[PDB]
């Protein structure tokens, strides 16, 4: 995954 | 410190130099100087005309009369400069050129005199016709070269269907293209309110979808002259003043170059 | 977070720093905020600018055309078995508009195709299902001349097959221009006329018009041979440019359009009448 | 290669940060949704366009 | 086969969603961007610009070059406005199709401060006061200076600085107005009236223009994305 | 957790403290347990309030509206081929009086259309299946004069686009209000009359009303071409309030409403007849 | 494409369901609450407060 | 970006705590489900609204 | 069952897609490559070939 | 057994690297989808087959 | 990466190297460049034969 | 995730 | 996964  | 001012400038370009007393400092078009093509921005793979100082220099056009009656003047970019020097043979040797601008406008009057002119400079400034017939302006119309166009008070419609003239019909309140006058301010601009400024100076950047292009096909930047105000003195009912335009290439580059471009303007 | 500017808590002045008074012939608009001429309190400002966003502006589908085709027995004379249209955003004036409020543009966009139809006459017994070719021609490609001649193989050309009744139909196209941007606005040609030509109309052209095709057409037909009862069909298209970029602003349409160009015919009258001292 | 972000939470219910989750499910670019976070610019390049840009407590006209 | 279940909503179309699709030219070799002057980010900017106001809607005067124009004159008479204006950015005749009108007019709700700059194209021997204000909304619209000056107000002194810029604060109950008419969502009256007088000398114009603008302060934001009454086509 | 105080083994009492006694004057109610006034045994309460909270109680899709649209051959006479409704919770009364329990208000809105349709005549031939146009126009915007005008092209207005037989349709909406909570009750007025006006109407408003259209409208159309035979449809709105935070409460309506306002008219008798003495 | 199947309850409206759903009008900046007093978190809250009895219902 | 929390379980097969599970697909907030998970309050603002609020042993008349 | 929500394009076809399907001949054992000399990897490699040009089409 | 690449991004919103997931669902090969990252070669199998290639400043003919 | 060669920058000539001329005869396809014909800036190339592949 |  |  990428959380921004 | 000394004594420097907003008012008074200086511009040098080339072997040309001009002086005013009376500025409003001076527009740079949307924050951009003008410069080369970038290695990482280019597209035609031939190696590049820069003519520097032999073009890029302060040509001044035919002055036109302001008058109470004027409605207004534009004039388009490249066309304008197509016959000035060494710049209009490097237009004309070459398939394509790209060229930004410093624009001046001058116009003199006297401490009693009254009015202002609104100064435009239009990225594409496409002008509306003559007639019922939609895009239709002829290309030697659709250029007037240094001469330049002007503006109506109202729409007269090209009636002789037989042989149609083939020209701008340009309206002042709609900026000559179906939006309102007003809202031209949007665009980079200056005024010349005769109590406040002798001149306009603005700066233009070459501004196109692509990084160059055809300069006898297509004209990058329209420059809009208009009375916001209307000229006035003392009582004199028939008042005349002079407006002069001087207008310098900036960064000129050109590609594809072979025999000259030489087009029908009859 | 994108909240605005709090308002600053101001006093009282009595200085030789005069806000208030500016030159508008310089090309700026003044910087004024309402501390710079009253005295204010302090705001905490929550609100906001997302929806002016360019792809907050433009994120809706608009409609763009209404493609009408028919469904019937090949007769012998002018029919719509199939029919033809030009990509352009210029039938309409709506989403038009919205992007003329900038000179130059660049986005993906996004087609939304509602197909509805339904029975011309009175009755001559039922239809089955239809099931519609929506077949794009880029500029170049062999246009259809009837409503199945081998153009519609579609073998390199983007074909939708489209199902009555089903959910509308949506593709998704990228930044095809053969610019940097989309020019919204061309002052030029695409032809110069020269001294050397032989008539003068080897070098005319249309003002503000660059290639003759510039996007290309799509052909829409319905593939089911036709019932002995005709079914009138329309393809409704809404297009929404995504991932907007634009540059140089413009003033909005004043008046109303004439065609692909900015030319004006008539109500060149926007403006209202209302008196100088009349609130 | 789930995608998280945090939603503005405008109405709030009797219940903090809450969450959305995006997965990009085609290869071409063109396919995706619009983020709708954008950032924001300066109006100076066409506000105040000018080659001396001067403070507004101080003369416009020098 | 995952079980799944379709919830409401499913297979309808929304013109505002915000959804993948499949991508008809795939592969596709994109022309790349360069930098091009004049990018925009956010309507608002253009609405922080300066655009002329057609002050003037008289029966003769609208839809031409006059509609900018307002005169001024040193034989006018002091007692009555120079100009009353309702503070309608998105309504009123004489905004509504200003830049900042025209942006308003795609949205439903404004919020924030205006402001109002008057240039005065007289000549420069010409000299004057003039009041310029505006009265937040519920009492009497102002017909004397007297009144006017009651309510939020410049006294622009005429010389060498041309132009002169009136804020109008954001002084609201609601949070944000509607760009409607309505009594409910009002906000104000702005008016003009001499402070003095134009004087002139000898052999100088007695009576010219003035030219108005307005634009939006740093703190003014606009909501729900709506169609403009503005344009329409025929059948 | 959130279950209900255990009960409380209480015994005997001889004492000055008098539970049992106060004064309703000082605005307060008696905070009484069973164990204050009677003896009692321990009592481990699992019971719990869970499905009366706010969101609970408002939890489920109410009908607001009922927006009849007609599918016919355009004829020259006052027709049905389009529909528009003021969007409120008002027109119907069950979700009103839930609402109407709280002064202010503040939540998001799901709105669900269920579409239903039928035949008018015994026969003309039948239908193919409909797609309906649902646009909202927010308060400005063009409204609809015909039923394909320019209008509908809902370039920037938001517009669902209906199948007949898909599931239901559904939107969110976000609090949209001009304040900082919906006001379900506004004893005020949008104008003041003042002494210096002209005519009286001019200042005149009505009692309770804050904008004139408030939220704007849901325009409603066919988008299909008719068919010979018609058809009538009905578009059923369900509206639910979601993320609802509600402010001061307020007695339930006892009498049945009239129109908008608080106004009672008639059946201003709701109370049965029973004998004191009677159980 | 992945491979699913519809199970029973599909395409259904109940009244009383929980689901998420697309918003009509995205980005809308929100007017944030302020503290009004006299919030309520739960309808048994009013059954706590004592109201008036209509005791006496005769003719 | 998962969500995951405990079901109040009413009704149990002869079968401990269960979950469930949550994702939101949606960037507004506005498009999301409702929680339930709702905080109560005391009655006290309307029960109660006293400038000296007394015990309940005590004489509610002093 | 999975709460799903069908969006705008279900069930259509686009020729220009992408997409998985099932397998109508499972298991099959496949002739495997051989090195065929002249393998091309892309159109351009025959555009940079030279072909003869018909410069000359009169009548 | 997700399987995560990067999109070539054309048109860029207003909002850097841009990812798609990829699963396979079948067990056959040729049910799976075109991957489209495909590797390019030398013309010069068709260009230039010469036993004795030669440098192009060079005499063709020696 | 999958961008076409950059175009570089090549000036004037006065040499016995001479790419412009050759003999098709051989079976081969002359590998020439604008460069080695004309003069050339540099372009740093972006395009690419995405569309092209197999 | 967020389990909470 | 296999993020390539
Ligand atoms: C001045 C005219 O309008 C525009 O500037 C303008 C208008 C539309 C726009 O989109 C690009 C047009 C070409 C696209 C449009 C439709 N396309 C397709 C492709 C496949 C299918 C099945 N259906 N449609 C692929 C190519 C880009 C620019
Ligand atoms: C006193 C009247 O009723 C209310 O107080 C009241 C009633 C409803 C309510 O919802 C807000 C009303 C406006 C919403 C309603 C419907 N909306 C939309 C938007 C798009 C579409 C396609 N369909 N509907 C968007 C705006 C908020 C308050
Ligand atoms: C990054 O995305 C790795 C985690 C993936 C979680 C499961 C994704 C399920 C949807 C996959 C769609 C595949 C489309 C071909
Ligand atoms: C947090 O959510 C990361 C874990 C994601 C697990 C797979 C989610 C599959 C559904 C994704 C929906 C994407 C909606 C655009
Ligand atoms: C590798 O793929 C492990 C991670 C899986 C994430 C969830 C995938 C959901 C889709 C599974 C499809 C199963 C097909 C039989």
């Amino acid at each position: 995954i990428s959380e921004v | 410190a000394c004594g420097y001012s907003d008012r008074v400038l200086q511009l040098t370009l080339g072997n040309s130099t001009i002086t005013t007393q009376e500025a409003a400092n001076s527009v740079v078009a949307y924050g951009r100087w003008p410069e080369f093509i970038r290695d990482d921005e280019a597209n035609p793979v031939d190696q590049p005309t820069e003519p520097d100082v032999a073009t890029c220099r302060f040509y001044t056009l035919d002055t036109v009369m302001w008058g109470k009656e004027s409605k207004g003047w534009w004039w388009k970019l490249p066309d304008a400069l197509r016959d000035m020097g060494l710049f209009g043979q490097n237009m004309y040797y070459h398939y394509l050129g790209r060229s930004g601008y410093t624009v001046h406008v001058q116009c003199n009057a006297s401490k009693f005199h009254q009015g202002a002119l609104g100064v435009f400079a239009i990225p594409e400034y496409c002008l509306a016709g003559d007639s019922d017939k939609q895009r239709y302006t002829s290309y030697a119309n659709a250029n007037p070269g240094e001469r330049g166009g002007k503006f109506y008070s109202q729409f007269n419609k090209d009636n002789a269907v037989t042989s149609p003239k083939r020209e701008f019909c340009p309206v002042d309140y709609l900026l000559g293209c179906g939006v309102l006058l007003g809202n031209a301010f949007v665009y980079p601009h200056q005024i010349i309110n005769l109590r406040t400024n002798n001149s306009a100076t603005i700066v233009l950047p070459y501004v196109n979808a692509l990084a160059i292009d055809s300069m006898v096909k297509h004209n990058n930047w329209g420059i809009a002259i208009l009375p916001l105000s209307p000229l006035d003195f003392a009582q004199d009912s028939s008042v005349e003043i002079p407006i002069t335009v001087t207008i310098a290439p900036m960064c000129s580059e050109f590609n594809g170059l072979r025999n000259v471009t030489a087009p029908k303007f009859q | 977070q994108d909240s605005l500017p709090d308002t600053k808590a101001s006093g009282p002045a009595h200085s030789k720093e005069v806000p208030a008074l500016t030159a508008v012939e310089t090309g700026a608009t003044n910087p004024l905020a309402p501390s710079d001429t009253v005295q204010t309190r302090h705001v905490v400002q929550r609100r906001s600018r997302s929806e002016s966003t360019i792809e907050s502006f433009f994120a809706r589908g608009a409609c763009v055309a209404i493609i009408e085709v028919d469904n019937e027995q090949p007769t012998t004379r002018a029919q719509k078995l199939f029919a033809m249209w030009r990509i352009t955003y210029k039938d309409t004036v709506q989403l038009r508009r919205k992007l003329e409020l900038f000179t130059y543009s660049r986005f993906d966009m996004e087609l939304t195709f509602v197909v509805t139809a339904n029975f011309t006459n009175a009755n001559n017994g039922h239809a089955l299902n239809q099931v519609y070719q929506i077949m794009y021609i880029p500029p170049g490609a062999p246009t259809p001349k009837s409503w199945d001649d081998y153009t519609w193989q579609t073998s390199s050309n983007p074909s939708i097959f489209y199902t009555y009744g089903a959910a509308p139909a949506r593709i998704s196209v990228p930044y095809v221009g053969l610019a940097n941007a989309y020019s919204h606005f061309y002052d030029g040609f695409a032809k110069v006329p020269l001294k050397t030509d032989a008539n003068d109309q080897i070098g005319d052209s249309l003002y503000s018009a660059m290639t003759v095709d510039d996007f290309g057409v799509l052909a829409v037909r319905v593939v089911n041979d036709h019932n002995p009862t005709k079914v009138t069909s329309k393809v409704r298209i809404y297009m929404k440019p995504k991932h907007v970029r634009v540059w140089c602003p413009r003033p909005p349409r004043a008046v109303p359009y004439y065609g692909p160009g900015v030319d004006y015919r008539n109500n060149l009258d926007p403006l209202s009448e209302k008196g100088l001292t009349t609130y | 290669g789930a995608q998280v972000s945090s939603q503005k939470v405008g109405a709030h219910e009797n219940s903090s940060t809450i969450n959305y989750t995006t997965i990009n499910y085609y290869k071409d670019s063109a396919s995706n949704a619009a983020s709708k976070q954008d950032y924001s610019q300066d109006p100076s390049k066409f506000t105040e366009p000018l080659k001396d840009v001067l403070i507004k407590t101080a003369p416009a006209l020098n | 086969g995952l079980p799944v279940l379709n919830t409401p909503g499913s297979n309808q179309y929304l013109t505002s969603d915000n959804h993948q699709s499949p991508c008809a030219i795939p592969e596709f070799d994109v022309t790349p961007p360069i930098d091009i002057p004049g990018e925009v980010k956010n309507m608002m900017e253009l609405a922080e610009i300066d655009t002329m106001i057609p002050l003037n809607l008289e029966s003769t005067k609208r839809n031409t070059m006059d509609m900018y124009r307002v005169t001024l004159s040193d034989s006018a008479d002091l007692s009555q406005p120079i100009l009353c204006l309702s503070l309608s950015p998105a309504f009123d005749p004489r905004l509504s199709h200003t830049m900042l009108g025209e942006v308003l007019n795609y949205y439903t709700h404004w919020a924030g401060s205006l402001k109002f700059t008057f240039l005065f194209c007289g000549s420069m021997m010409a000299t004057g006061k003039i009041l310029v204000a505006y009265a937040p909304p519920g009492a009497q619209p102002p017909t004397s200076r007297k009144e006017a000056m009651l309510g939020t107000h410049v006294i622009w002194d005429l010389g060498l600085q041309s132009s002169c810029t009136m804020v109008v604060p954001w002084i609201s109950n609601v949070t944000y107005r509607q760009t409607t008419q309505d009594s409910f969502t009002e906000g104000g009256y702005i008016s003009m009236f001499y402070q003095t007088r134009i004087v002139v000398p000898l052999s100088t114009p007695k009576s010219m223009s003035m030219l108005g603008f307005v634009s939006a302060c740093n703190d003014f934001s606009v909501r729900l994305l709506r169609d403009t009454t503005h344009i329409s086509q025929s059948a």
